């Protein structure tokens, strides 16, 4: 008296017009293969907007057993969505959340099971562009003249090799602590997701993970390498559509000793090729 | 039973007829004797001496995910424990719990709260990463029995997880851990992550933790893909671009802040210095290893590069290159790493392999002249044990001389001997490995004084041990240059002193043969009396270890037997003297001995060489004291520390003393058979076991010595020696009280007889009955009608009860 | 089939000889030496080592002055189709008796015997009974001779016939002397 749902595909990754296979075990019973973008209310930014409302991706459920032993039976979908309607990347966000689920429920006089698969979007077109960005990390950065008096003397020079980036591949650059007055404490990355929803309107920025790169007072001249590796789900290529945006940006933090913050903002442009 | 008659025998006719006929072989005759590999030393072995070193007693602190005041032993039981967790946690399917446990195991490799404490542990936390790296491999390894897709998936969480880790110090070293496992998601796996890692050590700031994390990497580059030395040739390459942190203001401030010494911080460095350049430096082309030592003297304070320069690269480039390392160590600075640290490992990389020849004066010179100016005994004495064996394989005795007069110089003052006992035996056994000839070894003239320094019992004694294993292992001729056996005698005094009662029979055996070594090896060629004064002064001066005294009675034994083979039995006037003087020494010595059948033995043997030399009076003596010391054998002996019978032993002893009393004249003013006589009476007199007939044995060995030596001629005789076939000349009266003893002995046998009859014991019986009988067949005329019918009744007796 | 054997005896190392003489350790190589049995004698451990290089049968017993006294008295070892009975020879009363060593034999009811303690060299057949003495390896001296040649003898086993081939050290040269055997 247990169910269990298997995927094909052991990445369970499933592009917009590929099959879904798979097999249902058991030890009458339905299936429903059901896409989602929830999107949340947050604190209002700009009539409220009152057209933030869940939206359907897809919907299909097949009647698989009609009303023992270790039972499988096999099970398929066509993704297909019409003519226009573009199957979302999977994205796990704070305020957009987009989520494919088949949900497994049998029928007794019910024991059901959900299971996520991802949905990946179809690549681009492609004339990948990438976009290398030279900037130069100075007190000249902070946004305040009343706190910049405070600030050592400081001169970080940085390439980021592209803002243009493919998600599949890692965001790669070099960055060079020119001189630096007071020791560097830590220098880190700081991926901030940027959400919007509605219309003329809810925009946040969140932090999806920090990756330190310099650890302790580094050489005055050596190129530190920037490597930061996109995660998996909480990362899709920026989507833009009337009702939500979902962009990317990095933060390049400097840490000094007497607990001095610098920031420098990059908004990048995740894409697949 | 009746009399007895002897057969008549006739030696020579018997032995003649009895001869087999026997060919001669020339020439030309046939006769059957004719005629990463073993090179790379392992981080296991490096894992104990950093672990022993680098010991801290101040209390440490493990904070994980707060605990305080550690000890270093409570803090590798928590590290244990936290390995422990770790294992429970994967076999229990908490994988997740496994990662976060190593990436806080990693976390305390960015701490420094203690310095001293950082290399020891850096092999414990490492230890645990590397119980997660086989760990995770072996998993995607079940997985895949180009893996199938779900070990690729696998794999790729696991690579996911550990590149989500913030803190860029465990994320380094749960990333390098696992780097065997990028062979599943591509063939270039490893070579695109290795370069990668190499430059993400730059981010660490602190020097000490950047040096250790270059040194993992290195460690697991060689034990992944050890093929990839291009790319691990960057970590020394970027280890050289961030040395000048090492002694800058930052790091100053730092062991400031945590009241640390620089000649205490810098000692840290080397336990990953010297992985990274042995991996560095692993076959490497004499290309690289030349631009590697081009780059290590550009620089500063490179004092301390120096030291893996020499530690890791191969013996023949330091050696070749010697004197330019000379030179680099010359201009280091003092404030900073130890200068003598660095002559000991360039000592060590040239006593294996050889400088060039036009320079060895000049390095032994240059290195001498900085080691005998240090302060220090213990660091002193770390560098001239290497130096030592340099100064000994290539130059002569001058200089080895020179090297053991100034480490006395330094060792005598302050009594720093006793921080140095273990160090100073291997110098003196290096001077000994390379001094075979002890004509030589001993005219270094403060060769004894050194051997005066090791004031000590214990450690003195062990050092005597190894010279004369030294000694007996290469001499195999006999010596007598007057300056080895000085030497050798005040050895074997100082070896000798050492035996108390507290020492162990063992001991005394290896002593033993150590100073019989010795003695063996002075000959005096024809000098034959100051032979015999190196054997009085032996025994004066080995008088405790019996053994040597054994063998001194030998030897001495020995020199006389020598003197009456020289001088071909014709004794002169001036050697019969000496040959007397030889004899009474030996009287005298014997019976300092402690062992008994060792001492009847070894008076026995004495006896014969006695008669040997025509001086009777002393033999009988010899022989007398024999018997006389009899008595005192016990019943129960004592062979190879356990305990056996005497039984055998003392019939065998018996039979030797009869055996040789065959041909011993008796003395014109006493009777015939006399000692022959007290033995007999000793041998009736002791206190046989009830339950033993050993005695009718030696009866009957009675029985065949009298019928031997009752013949005309006797079988063997004496050069000179006039024995009572030739001294009383087959008398009359001499047979008739052998044949008088004859029937005492066989009334005495027959008694035991009767007695063992009447016992009802019928299986000795007729062992008894047997054995006389075959004695009977030997000696006793079977023509004499009582003595055939004796035989005859015997034999009866004999079958009659099997 | 042929097997080697090598009759030894009255070694006396260190005793009374340094060592043995210098050319017999020549004439005697590892690996040709099937058996080795010993009169006794050794008087050390290294004696017996150098022994156990030159074969593996090592048969030895019990001499006057062995410093190991666990050598049995006598021995009796089976070779080939013969049986060699080995003592040391100062049991014997007188030594080198002929009477003693065939009552010796009765007793060991032995195809052949060996007694060394005379260290002059000895090889006579009695009463179809074969009897070798090899004397002194290193000519160790004994009060029962004026010049004692080193010597050692070596028997060779076929079948039902042993050629013994004696080697004895006269001044500098290495005479080899042959006697044979034949089982009755």
């Amino acid at each position: 008296t247990a169910l269990d749902i298997k995927i094909k595909r052991a990445n369970k990754v499933y592009h917009a017009g590929e099959v879904l296979s798979g097999v249902v075990v058991i030890s009458g019973v339905s299936l429903t293969m059901e896409g989602t973008v929830n999107l949340q209310l947050s604190a209002k930014s700009v009539a409220f907007y009152n057209s933030v409302k869940p939206i359907q991706i897809i919907n299909s459920t097949i009647e698989m057993v009609k009303p023992s032993g270790k039972t499988e039976i096999p099970f398929e979908f066509p993704l297909h969505l019409k003519g226009n309607k573009v199957l979302y990347e999977t994205y796990h966000g704070v305020f957009v959340n987009i989520q494919y689920t088949l949900r497994c429920d049998m029928k007794r006089s019910d024991l059901t099971k959900t299971c996520e698969f991802i949905v990946h979007s179809a690549p681009q077109k492609g004339k990948f562009t990438p976009s290398p960005v030279d900037f130069t990390i100075t007190p000249e950065t902070l946004q305040n003249v009343k706190e910049r008096a405070l600030l050592p003397k400081f001169l970080l020079r940085g390439h980021l090799n592209s803002t243009n980036c493919v998600i599949t591949q890692p965001l790669t650059g070099e960055l060079v602590v020119e001189s630096s007055e007071a020791a560097i404490r830590s220098v880190e990355l700081q991926l901030v997701r940027v959400e919007t929803c509605g219309c003329a309107y809810a925009r946040d920025a969140t932090e999806i993970q920090n990756i330190q790169i310099a650890d302790g007072d580094v050489c005055r001249g050596l190129s530190v390498p920037i490597y930061m590796v996109f995660p998996r789900l909480f990362t899709c290529p920026t989507l833009e559509t009337t009702n939500f945006k979902v962009e990317f940006e990095v933060n390049i933090v400097v840490l000094l000793h007497p607990d001095h913050l610098i920031t420098e903002n990059f908004p990048l442009k995740l894409c697949r090729i | 039973v009746f009399p007895w008659h002897s057969r008549n025998r006739n030696y020579k006719a018997e032995f003649a007829s009895c001869r087999l006929e026997a060919v001669p072989l020339e020439f030309g005759d046939y006769h059957p004797l004719k005629p990463v590999g073993s090179d790379f030393e392992p981080w296991t072995n490096k894992r104990g001496e950093i672990l022993a070193r680098y010991t801290t007693t101040e209390k440490l602190s493990i904070n994980l995910f707060e605990l305080l005041n550690l000890t270093q032993q409570d803090y590798v039981n928590r590290i244990e424990e936290l390995n422990q967790s770790l294992k429970d946690a994967w076999a229990s399917d908490q994988k997740v719990k496994a990662l976060k446990i190593v990436i806080q195991c990693s976390k305390l490799l960015s701490d420094t709260s203690v310095i001293q404490f950082y290399p020891s542990k850096f092999v414990l936390i490492t230890d645990i990463l590397d119980t997660f790296g086989k760990l995770v491999y072996e998993r995607i390894f079940s997985m895949c029995v180009n893996a199938n897709d779900t070990a690729k998936e696998t794999c790729l969480n696991w690579f996911f997880k550990i590149a989500s880790i913030r803190e860029l110090i465990p994320r380094f070293y749960v990333e390098a851990s696992i780097l065997k496992c990028n062979k599943f998601l591509s063939k270039t796996g490893i070579s695109e992550c290795l370069p990668r890692l190499t430059c993400m050590i730059r981010g660490i700031g602190d020097p000490l933790v950047s040096v250790y994390a270059r040194a993992y990497l290195c460690r697991v580059g060689m034990e992944v893909a050890p093929h990839l030395k291009e790319t691990l040739n960057k970590n020394f390459f970027d280890f050289l671009l961030t040395f000048k942190q090492i002694h800058g203001d930052t790091v100053q401030n730092q062991l400031v802040v945590q009241g640390v010494e620089l000649p205490s911080y810098l000692p840290l460095y080397p336990p990953a210095m010297d992985w990274i350049f042995q991996c560095i430096s692993y076959h490497a082309p004499e290309a690289l290893l030349t631009e590697m030592m081009e780059r290590c003297k550009k620089l500063g304070n490179n004092a301390l590069l120096l030291n893996s320069v020499m530690s890791a690269f191969r013996a023949e480039f330091i050696a070749t290159r010697s004197m330019d390392f000379i030179g680099m160590i010359k201009e280091c600075d003092e404030s900073g790493f130890p200068k003598h640290l660095l002559f000991r490992s360039l000592g060590l990389n040239l006593a294996l392999a050889d400088p060039p020849e036009s320079d060895r004066l000049q390095i032994l010179n240059e290195a001498w002249k900085v080691i005998t100016k240090l302060k220090n005994p213990q660091d002193y004495i770390n560098c001239a044990e290497v130096w030592v064996e340099y100064t000994c394989k290539h130059f002569t005795k001058r200089e080895v001389n020179t090297v053991l007069a100034d480490v006395i110089k330094h060792m005598t003052p302050d009594r720093a001997f006793e921080d140095s006992y273990p160090q100073l035996q291997l110098i003196i056994k290096k001077v000994i490995a390379h001094f075979h000839d002890f004509s030589v070894l001993f005219s270094v003239e403060k060769f004894l004084p050194f051997l005066d320094m090791f004031q000590k019992e214990s450690v003195r004694v062990e050092v005597c041990k190894c010279i004369m294993d030294a000694f007996i292992k290469h001499q195999q001729e006999p010596t007598k240059d007057p300056v080895i056996l000085n030497a050798l005698l005040h050895v074997c005094k100082t070896m000798h002193d050492s035996v108390n009662a507290l020492t162990l029979e063992d001991e005394k055996r290896m002593l033993s043969y150590l100073i019989n070594g010795f003695i063996k090896m002075v000959s005096f060629g024809r000098d034959f009396e100051q032979q015999l004064s190196f054997y009085v002064e032996s025994r004066s001066m080995f008088c405790n270890l019996e053994p040597v005294l054994v063998q001194l009675i030998h030897s001495v034994n020995r020199l006389a037997m020598e003197t009456r083979k020289v001088m071909k039995g014709n004794h002169s006037r001036k050697t019969a003297a000496f040959v007397r003087a030889c004899v009474a020494y030996c009287f005298i010595t014997i019976p300092s001995l402690a062992g008994i059948f060792t001492r009847l033995n070894l008076y026995l043997h004495s006896g014969q060489v006695a008669l040997a030399n025509q001086c009777l009076s002393q033999a009988d003596a010899f022989f007398k004291a024999a018997i006389s010391l009899v008595p005192e054998v016990p019943k129960m002996i004592n062979i190879d520390g356990k305990m056996r019978p005497s039984e055998s032993f003392l019939l065998e002893f018996l039979c030797n003393f009869f055996s040789t009393l065959l041909i011993v004249p008796d003395h014109p003013e006493h009777g015939v058979l006399f000692l022959v006589r007290e033995l007999l009476n000793v041998i009736q007199d002791y206190t046989w076991e009830d339950n033993s007939d050993e005695k009718i044995r030696i009866y009957t060995c009675v029985l065949h010595l009298l019928s031997a030596m009752s013949q005309e001629t006797y079988l063997y005789h004496i050069d000179k020696v006039d024995s009572n076939d030739s001294l009383y000349g087959g008398d009359s009266k001499f047979l008739a009280e052998n044949n008088k003893l004859c029937e005492t002995v066989m009334a005495q046998i027959l008694e035991h007889l009767k007695t063992l009859a009447k016992d009802e014991a019928l299986k000795r019986q007729s062992s008894l009955g047997l054995s006389f009988f075959n004695s009977i067949l030997a000696h006793g005329d079977l023509r004499n009608n009582k003595l055939n019918q004796l035989s005859v009744n015997l034999w009866h007796l004999a079958q009659r009860h099997g | 089939g042929h097997r080697l054997v090598l009759v030894l005896g009255d070694l006396h190392i260190p005793h009374r000889c340094n060592s043995l003489p210098a050319k017999f350790k020549k004439l005697l190589v590892p690996g040709k030496i099937q058996h080795i049995l010993c009169t006794g004698n050794l008087c050390t451990k290294e004696s017996y080592d150098y022994l156990k290089t030159l074969a593996g049968d090592v048969h030895i017993v019990r001499g006057d002055f062995d410093e190991n006294l666990n050598y049995p008295e006598q021995k009796v070892v089976t070779v080939g189709q013969f049986k060699i009975g080995l003592i040391h020879g100062h049991q014997v009363i007188p030594w080198g008796d002929m009477a003693s060593l065939a009552l010796l034999q009765r007793q060991f009811d032995v195809d052949i015997l060996i007694s060394g303690h005379t260290h002059k060299f000895e090889a006579f057949e009695h009463e179809n009974k074969f009897y070798i003495n090899p004397g002194s390896a290193t000519g160790a001296y004994n009060a029962l001779e004026t010049n004692i040649i080193p010597s050692f003898v070596l028997m060779d086993i076929q079948a039902s016939t042993v050629v013994t081939y004696v080697y004895q050290l006269i001044g500098d040269d290495v005479k080899v002397e042959r006697i044979e055997y034949k089982k009755p």
